[PDB]
């Protein structure tokens, strides 16, 4: 459940 | 060296750390170069009586090494291009401010808090490239939260790795592996997409030498260090170490008490629409063969109730030796690896 709070950075975003 | 009073990088960094890295005097211009020195610091395989052990190898040919014993006595040695071997023991309370300024995990009755010297994500990545060098408080084990207890331990390593590589800050023996280069590494392991695992060749013999070499060629470091790297990768254990490092569930003991404030933060943020977390990893192989992984996940977090409206960064550290003779294989990694978990909160001054 708790990992659901994480939103990892991604190179592929402008 | 072209001047008697010209200090090696190693020496410059060391003086700053003991004097105090947050000492107000600094010229901002000094603060910038001070950070640029602090990032060369790398946590490495500690020894029997050491809390942790830090090592920095600069471009000018200097080397800073520092050992913190369990009792918290510090020993620093500085080497230089002209072969001077400066040594210093901090055994009284001289190491007072220095301990906050290192990639070490301390026994502490509350969670360590730091300060910086945060809108977009370039910002967010740098803040962690800073805190990954500061100290962290140890989180005591609990069965309900150890990722390595429970049902499917290490189940996500290959997925986590696949999507982590290209996006992380990553050091092998103090050599920076840039995004392009990480992608080659990911390929070199056999990780094409989200659901592939590594070719059995890699599992048994590490990366191929041909890949190992190109990957180094494409990275940032000294020739001596690039060569250290290539040898590292041509080892089964590099696989274990790299993949284990990306294991997102390492954040669980840290998130257990902080998850509510991490939410307030994405919420508080959502009214402005964005990512939340990033990765910063250091892996080192001691000259005696020993592999150590220090794994960091930076995360936006709201401060406690007493300072409302302030957003900082939780910085989670995960640290472990990868013992020679452990292939990248779940049921194996599970009984061999012994991660240790620590965090820190950093906030912005003003």
């Amino acid at each position: 459940a708790v990992l659901d709070v994480l939103k990892f950075y991604d190179s592929n975003t402008v | 060296k072209k001047s008697w009073d010209e200090m090696s990088c190693a020496e410059k960094l060391f003086k700053v750390l003991s004097f105090g890295l947050w000492n107000p005097t600094y010229s901002r211009s000094e603060r910038q170069s001070f950070q640029e020195l602090l990032t060369v610091l790398e946590p490495v395989y500690p020894l029997p009586n050491e809390l942790g052990r830090v090592s920095a190898r600069f471009s000018d040919g200097s080397s800073l090494r520092i050992s913190v014993t369990n009792s918290e006595l510090v020993e620093a040695e500085i080497r230089t291009a002209n072969n001077e071997k400066i040594t210093v023991l901090l055994e009284s309370n001289e190491q007072n401010r220095l301990l906050q300024s290192l990639p070490i995990d301390r026994h502490m009755p509350y969670i360590q808090v730091h300060r910086a010297l945060l809108t977009d994500t370039t910002s967010m990545r740098n803040l962690l490239g800073f805190t990954s060098k500061l100290s962290t408080t140890l989180i005591p084990h609990n069965a309900q939260t150890d990722p390595l207890s429970g049902p499917t331990p290490f189940s996500s390593i290959f997925m986590d790795t696949c999507r982590g590589l290209g996006n992380a800050k990553l050091s092998l023996n103090g050599v920076d592996i840039p995004a392009n280069a990480q992608k080659l590494l990911r390929d070199a392991l056999g990780l094409k997409d989200t659901h592939s695992s590594p070719t059995r060749n890699v599992i048994d013999h590490g990366i191929s030498r041909h890949d190992a070499e190109q990957i180094a060629r494409e990275s940032s470091g000294s020739d001596k260090q690039k060569a250290e790297v290539v040898e590292f990768l041509c080892h089964p254990e590099a696989a274990t170490a790299i993949c284990s490092a990306f294991y997102q569930s390492f954040n669980v003991p840290a998130l257990t008490l902080t998850h509510e404030r991490i939410s307030k933060a994405s919420e508080y943020n959502a009214e402005r629409s964005t990512p939340n977390a990033c990765i910063n990893i250091s892996i080192s192989q001691s000259s005696d063969g020993n592999i150590y992984v220090t794994s960091h996940t930076g995360v936006l977090i709201m401060a406690p109730e007493d300072r409302p409206n302030e957003m900082g960064m939780l910085t989670n550290r995960t640290s472990y030796e990868v013992p020679q003779g452990v292939k990248c294989i779940i049921d194996e990694m599970v009984s061999a690896l012994q991660p240790r978990y620590a965090a820190s909160e950093t906030y912005l001054q003003n």
